[PDB]
């Protein structure tokens, strides 16, 4: 029930701005400080920014200080990170995290726990671009091998993150998503496969639901032989 | 600043055995309150890391009873008591004694099981796929063991070099196996230039190479 649900990833160019958002439920939010982690392939996880619970006292890490601010308001329960003057290095998944609480008469440890689930932020000159998706399909070959694989290939898109569901999430078991390659293009590339019975290949429907926020799509593929 | 240092940073492990990873920071961690901040998280694949120990030795809500945390000053350890399967994961180390909060650069838990032979399959292009500029073949291996593996294209009967990728999951949670997919892109033009497609698939688990194949059309 303690739960962060962080919102407002996605791409800027170069000096531009974001502000990323993380909502708070289940608990007293007024009551604890909070903080902003991120993290990137190269540099592992980097604490950005602390902010105390009434949202008077702030700090940040020198990588980013004078170009990123941290915010709360209480009564919407909401923590607020202001990105200003962007950097290419920049570009990471950006955490919020809970941490000291505090008390009538005195303040307890230090933490960061629990985190919310994580936004990606892009800096870059590119442009955004939506995915293709193209079904990954068998043919009506192996019969007597008794597990068939299908999947989607979803092309070209930028920037990252793409999410890749089957039949609304409820196909879950044997799925397997690939971490996405970025191509000589500039453009990223992945599939998503899953394993079903050959007994189910015109038995039951399959369909890849492939998110791709950054450009504003949700493309549904069923996939047929 | 303070220096988070951890080893060892793989871990190869046999289900059932004990797992211990160290921390090692650089500068004593004890707060003027009298509690060290030291914590430990896991992390899976696309998920943010979740926290299992913290304050060197005290377990989070809810975390199973086999992890356990111990040590003092600047030299710190996580422990497993019998790893399942489920303990598969980047681990770090982090510090909350001092701003700025630093972390370790996280150790690999990699879980030893039983050799698998990849199930190998090949998808040949979309019809779809044609009338844009370019054509992907995608050829996956599916739940094997270990993650050591060979993919070689051939067109035609031919060996094909410099137009292939390779994607790898991380070892699953559940049955410990990876997966791999090899994607072959060609312009429009030369996918029509060839009838042939095939991958050939060469693993530990496999007594001789596995070769899958389709004919354009």
């Amino acid at each position: 029930e303690v739960q962060l649900a962080e919102s407002g990833g996605g791409l800027t160019k170069p000096g531009g701005s974001l502000r990323l958002s993380c909502a708070a439920s289940g608990f007293t939010f007024s009551d604890f400080y909070m903080d902003w982690v991120r993290q990137t392939p190269g540099k592992g996880l980097e604490w950005v920014s602390r902010i105390n619970n009434d949202g008077r006292n702030k700090w940040y890490a020198d990588s980013v200080r004078g170009r990123f601010t941290v915010s709360r308001e209480n009564a919407k329960n909401t923590l607020y990170l202001q990105m200003d003057s962007l950097r290419a290095e920049d570009t990471a998944v950006y955490y919020c995290a809970r941490d000291r609480p505090v008390y009538r008469y005195w303040s307890g440890g230090y933490h960061l726990d629990p985190w919310g689930q994580g936004v990606v932020v892009t800096v870059s000159s590119a442009s955004t671009k939506g995915p293709s998706v193209f079904p990954l399909a068998p043919s009506s070959r192996s019969t007597s091998e008794s597990t068939a694989a299908l999947g989607c290939l979803v092309k070209d898109y930028f920037p990252e993150p793409v999410t890749v569901s089957w039949n609304s999430g409820s196909l879950t078991s044997g799925v397997h998503t690939f971490p996405a390659v970025l191509q000589s293009s500039g453009l990223y590339s992945l599939s998503s496969v899953v394993t079903v019975p050959s007994s189910s290949l015109g038995t039951q429907t399959y369909v890849c639901n492939v998110n791709h926020k950054p450009s504003n799509t949700k493309v549904d593929k069923r996939v047929e032989i | 600043y303070v220096v988070m240092t951890q080893s060892p940073l793989s871990l190869p492990i046999t289900p059932g055995q004990p797992a211990s990873i160290s921390c090692r920071s650089s500068q004593r961690l004890l707060h003027s309150d009298g509690n060290t901040y030291l914590a430990w998280y896991q992390q899976r694949p696309g998920q943010p890391p979740r926290r299992l120990i913290y304050e060197v030795s005290k377990l989070d809500s809810g975390v199973p009873d086999r992890f356990s945390g111990s040590g003092a000053g600047t030299d710190f350890t996580l422990k497993i008591s019998r790893v399942e399967a489920e303990d598969v994961g980047v681990y770090y180390c982090g510090q909350n004694t001092y701003l700025p909060y630093s972390f370790g650069q996280g150790s690999k838990v990699e879980i030893k099981r039983a050799v698998a032979a990849p199930s190998v399959f090949i998808f040949p292009p979309s019809e779809d796929q044609v009338k844009s500029g370019t054509v992907s073949v995608v050829c996956l291996l599916n739940n094997f063991y270990p993650r050591e593996a060979s993919v070689k294209w051939k067109v035609d009967g031919v060996l094909k070099t410099g137009n292939s990728q390779e994607s790898v999951t991380e070892q699953d949670s559940k049955d410990n196996t990876y997966s791999l997919s090899s994607t072959l892109t060609l312009s429009n033009t030369d996918y029509q230039s060839h009838n042939v497609y095939a991958c050939e698939v060469t693993h530990q688990g496999l007594s001789s190479p596995v070769t899958k194949s389709f004919n354009r059309g």
